[PDB]
């Protein structure tokens, strides 16, 4: 601690070169100059405009490559866009997708069961980029909070109706992002 | 039928099978076609080439559209 | 002694006395590649899978359902 | 205004936090005035596909193993010697105490 | 049971629901990586103080517990103990995927498969992480859910 | 790169404990015996031209096929000479290996973590309580034979008014997908 | 504090005795920790601990003995820190197929 | 002149750095005289200790000895010398010298290339 | 006497309000990340690194991708390297802002929190425009990146850099030079360089003492050796000097961001070989081989050669390292995750010795312990 | 709806913001979409008045206007309505999720489902 | 030389293979996919018109997608040698040559199930297992059969 004491003495000698400097330092420490400056900046921000978003009527900016709510699309004709290739759950890191399928009546390969857990999905977009036919897409919707876990457990019919409801916005985002691909 | 009722329970709207059966076959002059899904190849499905020697319409196996040779 | 490591490994005692099958998985009949042969697996005969009443998933109650086929090579 | 007396507000080169809607983000990302074109391969590797030469994953030399015995260890020990220039170099660095406005006048970035 | 007493009871219930909706005092249970997004929700942009939400550090003064993050077997007893100290008018918002059904660590030791197994959660907020927009949507959904509480009518008709 | 102090070590280090050495661009590797690991790390830390005075970390790897399944790896760094080194040994379930808490004080928590995850006990640790898993954890999670989902799970038991631990009964069992290609070898 | 592996059966026996002493001295703390005074029977608890030690006699490796003592001391610390006629065949048969 | 600060907070400037280094190097040589001559550790220790002792004897100013040695921070040099004394004491306390006979060491060398953008500790100039 | 605090659990031995010793209990956020990574493919394991050290998201992606490329030997294009550097520096700015403002709130200063969150919201908007989500954006992949930059992003980042230079000046004016702030920070939790080396400190906590060692300069893993930035060091390692170092690191991160924006090249965004990087949607829908390779890369993974390596990067917290051991299969055999919070929280014991409770919380804030990475 | 401002205070903020705004559109549900450029910060130059002052919800924005409101697209809802697909599609429905068991979504195996389906994957003998 | 030969042969095999792996039932168990990812190149120089073949009806067990057939004649000589019934055959000449029966002849044999097993590509597949599941999902237990002795 002797080294600390002598360092303190040397520093005190260094910053006490003359009466002008010592008086200036004492006045600055006594009259709260830094506190006054902080108060002035605080007052400036009190009088400046705010950045509050006003949630329900004004909503934050997004991007077409947004990972919101998982959903299933359809072809323009009306048939399901999803063949049963099972690339969803092969790549789904959280294993939130379960799919079962069989040959349809007309020989087409379609999924007879397709459910996604929204409590297990990590909203990562691996399925929507692993889809060979752009069938599953993570839609722009994100305000789908549910009161029950069973409600949050989706299935094929709910995914298809979500895709039908959000088809136009999903199509616009898909065009804009297929440009970026 | 059984498959549609197995994955869907609404039984009030039209199932995709009925819509895809209602869309008419597409008449093409050539012997082979290129099936892409929609007007934008990048937004459809992988390209599928379909042979049309058989008289009956041929399902695309992707976005099944039943292309038929002209003559 | 044959079993001291198991009895001190922390595995529950109820799972330390169960018949297992040691076998080398044969080559798949679908394809002729021979890079997945020669490995040996412990086959914990855990077949107690049922259907979830709510969503129809494959539930289980045996901790050794997939470890022998996934991690233990 | 009292806040221009001293502090960052008194600085002429002071920038407001809020960005104007007419100058921050002119075009929405899904509607851009110009169409992108992102390359995915070199022009050389388009019609000249040849993977056994650019197979960087598998084109590696085999691992070499050598079992040195007591005789080899003694031979290397006797053969080897240490000089002032064979010692490992030291990664030395030190503080400079340089002003913040020294690099490019504080502007260039 | 009448039509004027019913109207008075409805007005009293509306006043009570308005008070409880406008004075929600949630408490953060900020584990893992929904808590950072929660702090973003509490920030200047999507401000929570406008709607009456202020975070009370003491569970005894809080209204609803917002569990954001992963629930661990080592921490679930603490979560339950803290929940038990909350007053009887109480609600739970499970934010993210970890607190809903285990999320990205569902098949993992020492991970509770959702906070629903420990405490009765009222509203789930899907996302990973849910946008601050979505979390504020969930809080507004909690306000809507507690906007249909006929406590006075239920007490009267017993 | 920077394979200077590695070669200098192999030139100056006693040859008694150098079981094997690996010269790689993925990291220079020393593999020794558990008896002489403490002495080897003391030599490296204190020598003036191999000053690996900071212990990056201690890791464990499980190899069920080998007789000594556990592999204890030590990643060390030399800031004075700017290079990373790796020193590893092999230990089994029962045998206790020497602790390097005295040399590197940071090694305490990594050694406790290794104990927690694998079961490799250390000889001179000031304490060796579990650090990461739940209180009263029975197994060692990072062992290969340890199931991914564990053996027990917790839930709230209303009659007991506490969170109890019960054997696992999880729904939606883990689906192991065998993606391995027979032509990968 | 953790000690090196015991090199002798006598040393392992001494360590076992020390661990049993520790359990016996820490038994009355468990009384106030758990509060099962009605049917605890502290003597019966000591008998059960002795019975566990006696059923762990088939082990002869000093390393295994030391590891068992280490895990037993860990369990003791955890408990101190409060962390919790139709033949056998026919009953299992009536219960389920997997037995 | 005198070094105002060594930059390192733990290290403290020493006035008699040259004398301390001379004494430490002399004691290093005296202690390493006990190590067997065949060992490479003793040869390397004698080499660098003699070189450092020679340069610190020839050059008087600590700035000059730092500049000529190229390691800098005579305080760091003193710390290294003290650690060398401790290591020599340890290798006298336990005897690692001599191959154990019937000894085999597996030298492994692979030339697997790595991309130029991975973190590799570049050699000092 | 022992005083208990209960995801940060901490037991302190006190005599006269003076902290004799502090012992943290950390396992409260253990999630089996290493076990799950062993059980999952490399691409499926990238989100785990997204989740680790969640305040600094893309730094962990960068470390994991660098380790995979080291074990895989695949060349990353210059444009991908530059955008990775740009977003790593954006990540560093985000982490430093959050650390400084949470530390200020723990001290008692409440107002800079929301200004720095406005800045962080701008940066998270950058993340959401370039990739999927604001947080945990799996954008950095082995061999390159997921997608190219949307147009206008560079201009928006330039505007942010100017306004953020103004904001850093603003925050430094409010916090630095305050008598209360100085009394809270100076001579609190001081660490010698020898102590830091012994306890394995890294990053600001190691440069605070003045070891004068940075990973981006010792082992440049990017265009860092072409960006001529500055690395600040502390004269006497304490909370005040570490805070000043963090401010200077924010300034140098802005400098690096401007340099990357200026000299970003035009080219591809990922590794050229489709055996290791997935082909584009048009290529997989048009080409037979591309469809095969997309299918195989999204069912199976790239089979890295059997090897073990340790790859470390200069994460904003400190040195974040990943130790990957493979066996030639599509899944990582072993993945050890060395986070620069595990060592610092050990350092808490000796740092907060003979201090008080407010000094303990100040030391915790200065070390910036994110419990996800310490419970990896 | 101006009397709701006194007990709402949030509709009051919206009405204050609709002083110099221009009504860029209106949807079929009654929501009136406003834009206001000029001297306005970036984050508050597009918004909506839900035309349901009592119980306005954040999920009442149709997908046609969702992107424009969230600044994803410069395309107003009219163009997306013009581009709406045919031969399939459903009308926009709010996130009720608590307004009734007959309104919320139920799984095929849930007891509350109007038709509950068994899941055993085998057909018994069924004498 | 060998690597270039393998790459060229893989390119020629894949120049007319249909881009229908996702609907192909041989996903993860297709020799064309694995050998293309192991020995073939990562790109495709072909962008012209492919060839297409109409499907054949070969019974209630073998579903045939003849666009995927690589004409390896492994099943033509299987029916000749092992099965013992000569119905399958390679008929045609050139780039477009079809395989099956000239007349509508459902293949019928006790060993007819092995025809789908030896097909490397997903040309011949089990009809009852048409699109039920992939390979990685299924766990395989090594057992014996009790239908025969
Ligand atoms: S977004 Fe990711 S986590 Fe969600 S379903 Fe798709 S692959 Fe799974
Ligand atoms: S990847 Fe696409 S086509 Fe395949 S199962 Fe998923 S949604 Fe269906
Ligand atoms: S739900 Fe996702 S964002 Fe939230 S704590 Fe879990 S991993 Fe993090
Ligand atoms: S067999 Fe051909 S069509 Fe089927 S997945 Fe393999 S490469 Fe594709
Ligand atoms: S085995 Fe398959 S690929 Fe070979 S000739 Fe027969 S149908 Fe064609
Ligand atoms: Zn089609």
């Amino acid at each position: 601690t002797k080294l600390e004491d002598e360092q303190r003495e040397q520093l005190a000698k260094e910053i006490s070169k003359d009466w002008s400097s010592v008086f200036e330092r004492s006045i600055n420490t006594l009259f709260l100059t830094e506190m006054v400056r902080g108060l002035m900046l605080t007052l400036k921000y009190f009088f400046e405009t705010k950045v509050t978003i006003n949630y329900p009527f004004e909503k934050g900016p997004l991007s077409p490559r947004f990972r919101g709510e998982h959903a299933l699309r359809r072809y323009p004709t009306g048939e399901e866009r999803c063949i049963a290739c099972k690339l969803c759950e092969a790549i789904c890191p959280a294993q939130a997708i379960t799919i079962e399928a069989e040959e349809r009546e007309d020989g087409s390969r379609r999924t007879t069961r397709y459910d996604i857990d929204m409590t297990k999905c990590i909203y990562c977009g691996f399925c929507q980029e692993a889809c060979p036919v752009d069938a599953i897409v993570e839609g722009p919707n994100f305000e789908f909070a549910t009161e029950t876990h069973e409600e949050l457990l989706y299935d094929k019919e709910k995914l298809l109706e979500n895709g039908d409801r959000w088809e136009t916005e999903i199509a616009e985002n898909l065009r804009s992002e297929s440009l970026y691909r | 039928s059984n498959h549609t009722a197995k994955w869907m329970q609404d039984t009030s709207k039209k199932s995709p099978m009925e819509l895809i059966n209602e869309v008419p076959p597409i008449k093409v002059e050539g012997r082979i076609v290129a099936c892409e899904g929609d007007t934008n190849p990048a937004l459809g499905h992988p390209i599928e080439f379909i042979c049309l020697d058989l008289p009956e319409p041929a399902v695309c196996k992707y976005c099944g559209l039943r292309y038929v040779q002209d003559h | 002694k044959p079993g001291e490591i198991g009895m001190v490994s922390g595995i529950p005692q109820e799972h330390l006395r169960r018949r297992v099958v040691i076998y080398s998985p044969a080559r798949t009949a679908s394809q002729q590649g021979s890079g997945k042969v020669g490995r040996w697996k412990i086959n914990f005969l855990s077949t107690q899978k049922w259907e979830n009443p709510l969503m129809g998933w494959t539930s289980t109650g045996d901790p050794y359902a997939h470890v022998g086929d996934s991690a233990l090579t | 205004k009292p806040w221009e007396i001293t502090g960052p507000c008194a600085d002429p080169e002071y920038r407001s936090a809020v960005p104007l809607a007419t100058e921050y983000r002119l075009q929405c990302p899904a509607t851009t005035k110009e169409k992108p074109c992102i390359p995915n391969s070199l022009p050389e590797t388009v019609y000249d596909i040849k993977y056994f030469s650019r197979d960087q994953r598998r084109n590696r030399p085999p691992i070499r193993r050598t079992v040195l015995k007591k005789a080899d260890v003694e031979k290397l020990a006797k053969e080897q010697t240490f000089a002032v220039s064979d010692f490992p170099p030291v990664y030395l660095n030190s503080a400079v105490e340089e002003d913040i406005n020294a690099i490019g006048g504080g502007y260039q970035g | 049971v009448s039509k004027a007493a019913e109207f008075v009871i409805s007005k009293v219930d509306d006043l009570m629901n308005w008070a409880r909706r406008g004075s929600i005092w949630p408490m953060t249970f900020g584990l893992a990586c929904c808590a950072v997004e929660m702090m973003h929700t509490g920030a200047a942009r999507y401000d929570l103080d406008r709607f009456g939400i202020i975070f009370r550090p003491s569970p005894r003064q809080s209204d609803c517990m917002i569990v954001a993050g992963t629930l661990t077997n080592k921490m679930a007893p603490a979560l339950r103990k803290v929940y038990d100290q909350m007053p009887e008018p109480r609600w739970v918002i499970s934010m993210g995927s970890c607190a809903n059904g285990g999320g990205y660590y569902h098949y993992s030791y020492s991970v509770v498969r959702g906070c629903d197994r420990i405490v009765p959660v009222d509203i789930y907020v899907p996302g990973c992480p849910p946008t601050a927009e979505a979390l504020l949507y969930g809080l507004l959904q909690l306000q809507k859910k507690i906007n249909r509480r006929k406590d006075f009518l239920h007490w009267w008709t017993k | 790169d920077n394979q200077f102090i590695f070669k200098y070590s192999w030139e100056t280090l006693p040859k008694k404990w150098v079981k094997k050495m690996e010269r790689s661009e993925h990291g220079n590797r020393f593999d020794t015996k558990t008896d002489y690991l403490f002495q080897l790390l003391c030599f490296l830390k204190l020598h003036t031209y191999t000053r690996v005075q900071v212990l990056i970390d201690i890791c464990g790897v499980d190899y069920p096929s080998r007789k000594r399944r556990f592999e204890v790896v030590y990643n060390l760094l030399s800031t004075r000479y700017n290079s990373r080194i790796r020193v590893q040994t092999s230990a089994d379930e029962v045998t206790r290996i020497s602790s390097v808490v005295s040399l590197f004080p940071s090694a305490g928590w990594w050694e406790r973590e290794v104990w927690d995850m694998f079961g490799v006990s250390f000889i001179n640790h000031p304490d060796l309580r579990r650090i990461l898993t739940d209180y009263g954890f029975e197994g060692h999670p990072l062992r290969k034979d340890f199931p991914l989902s564990g053996y027990v799970e917790v839930r709230y038991d209303d009659p007991e008014k506490r969170v109890v631990s019960e054997p696992i009964e999880m729904t939606q069992e883990f689906r192991y997908f065998d993606f391995a290609s027979p032509w990968e070898q | 504090k953790v000690l090196p592996n015991s090199a002798s059966v006598e040393e392992a026996r001494q360590r076992v005795f020390d661990f049993f002493r520790a359990t016996c001295r820490s038994l009355p703390s468990v009384m106030e920790i758990y509060n099962l005074y009605d049917v605890t029977s502290v003597a019966q608890l000591r008998s059960t601990v002795a019975s566990e030690i006696r059923k762990n006699i088939g082990v002869s490796d000093p390393k295994v003995i030391d590891m068992l003592l280490f895990k037993g001391m860990e369990e003791l610390m955890n408990v101190v820190n409060h962390s919790k006629a139709i033949s056998p065949f026919l009953k299992n048969f009536y219960s389920s197929n997997y037995f | 002149k005198v070094k105002a600060s060594t930059g390192i907070v733990g290290l403290e400037v020493v006035p008699n750095a040259r004398e301390v280094l001379i004494g430490l190097y002399s004691k290093t040589l005296k202690e390493i005289q006990k190590v067997p001559e065949d060992e490479g550790y003793r040869k390397a220790v004698e080499s660098f200790t003699k070189h450092r002792l020679s340069v610190c004897k020839e050059e008087e100013d600590w700035e000059a000895i730092e500049k000529r040695l190229g390691c800098g921070q005579v305080e760091e040099l003193i710390e290294e010398a003290q650690d060398e004394l401790k290591l020599i004491s340890y290798m006298i306390e336990w005897d690692p010298w001599g191959v154990p006979d019937d000894y085999e060491c597996e030298v492994i060398e692979n030339d697997a290339p790595v991309p130029k953008h991975v973190p590799l500790h570049r050699p000092p100039p | 006497f022992t005083l208990n605090f209960g995801s940060l659990r901490l037991v302190l031995e006190m005599n006269g309000e003076v902290v004799e010793r502090a012992e943290p209990h950390i396992g409260l956020l253990h999630r089996g990340t290493e076990k799950l990574i062993e059980y999952k493919t490399y691409l499926q394991a990238l989100p785990y690194f997204d989740r680790l050290d969640y305040v600094s998201t893309m730094a962990q992606e960068h470390a994991y991708s660098l380790a995979v490329e080291r074990l895989l030997n695949c060349e990353v294009p210059l444009r991908a390297q530059y955008i990775r550097v740009l977003f790593c520096e954006i990540t560093r700015i985000l982490n430093h802002l959050l650390a400084l403002t949470t530390h200020a709130m723990d001290v008692g200063a409440s107002t800079p929190f929301l200004w720095a969150f406005e800045e962080r919201e701008k940066l998270l908007e950058f993340y959401e425009r370039v990739s999927g989500a604001r947080m945990h954006a799996s954008f950095i992949r082995p061999g390159g990146v997921a997608q190219d930059l949307p147009l206008g992003l560079c201009r928006d980042i330039d505007s942010f850099t100017q306004q953020f230079a103004s904001r850093i000046d603003e925050l430094e004016e409010m916090l630095t030079g305050n008598r209360i702030w100085k009394q809270r920070l100076v001579d609190i939790g001081t660490v010698t360089a020898q102590q830091a080396k012994d306890w394995g400190f890294s990053g600001v906590m190691l440069r605070g003492p003045g070891v004068c060692w940075d990973l981006r300069r010792a082992a440049p893993y990017d265009v860092y050796d072409q960006l001529d930035f500055d690395v600040p060091v502390g004269t006497r390692g304490d909370c005040y000097d570490r805070y000043c170092i963090r401010i200077e690191e924010m300034r140098q991160s802005m400098r690096i961001i401007w340099q990357c924006l200026n000299k970003i090249p035009s080219g591809m965004i990922k590794a050229d070989d489709r055996k290791l990087c997935p082909p584009s949607r048009c290529r997989m829908k048009l080409s037979m081989e591309s469809s095969i390779h997309h299918f195989e890369l999204y069912t199976e993974g790239f089979s890295v050669p059997a090897s073990s390596t340790y790859t470390a990067v200069e994460a904003p917290k400190g040195e974040f390292g990943v130790f990957l051991v493979s066996n030639g299969s599509n899944r990582p055999y072993r993945c050890k995750i060395r986070a620069p919070g595990f060592a610092h929280l050990q350092g808490l014991d000796f740092m907060s010795k003979h201090h008080m409770l407010a000094d303990v919380v100040t030391i915790i804030g200065t070390q910036d312990i994110v419990f996800g990475e310490v419970d990896r | 709806g101006y009397l709701r401002c006194l007990p709402d205070g949030n509709l009051l903020q919206t009405k204050i913001h609709n002083i110099g705004a221009t009504l860029v559109g209106v949807d079929k549900f009654g929501n009136k979409y406003y834009e206001k450029l000029g001297d306005t910060q970036y984050g508050r130059h597009r918004w909506v008045e839900y035309a349901e002052k009592s119980r306005y919800n954040a999920s009442q924005v149709p997908p046609e206007w969702h992107g424009w409101l969230h600044f994803i697209t410069d395309h107003t809802g009219d163009e997306l309505l013009l581009l709406k697909p045919k031969r399939y599609g459903v009308e926009h429905k709010e996130n009720l999720s608590g307004e009734g068991e007959q309104y919320i979504y139920h799984s095929k195996g849930h007891a509350l489902n109007p038709g509950q389906r068994d899941w055993t994957r085998y057909q018994p003998w069924e004498s | 030389v060998a690597k270039k030969a393998r790459e060229g042969v893989m390119e020629f095999l894949l120049m007319n293979h249909p881009l229908d792996c996702p609907i192909c039932d041989q996903g993860g168990e297709c020799d064309l996919q694995d050998q293309s990812m192991a020995f073939g190149s990562d790109r495709g120089r072909f962008t012209e018109v492919k060839r297409s073949v109409v499907d054949k009806n070969l019974g209630p067990l073998v579903k045939t997608v003849m666009t995927r057939c690589i004409q390896c004649t492994r099943c033509v000589r299987f029916a000749t040698e092992v099965a013992g019934v000569q119905d399958l055959g390679m008929l045609g000449r050139g780039s477009g040559e079809e395989i099956g029966t000239y007349v509508e002849k459902l293949l019928t044999s006790e060993l007819s199930g092995n025809v789908i097993d030896i097909c490397p590509v997903g040309a011949l597949t089990s009809k009852p297992f048409a699109f039920k599941a992939r390979n990685w999902e299924l766990k395989g237990t090594e057992t014996i059969d009790v239908t025969d002795a």
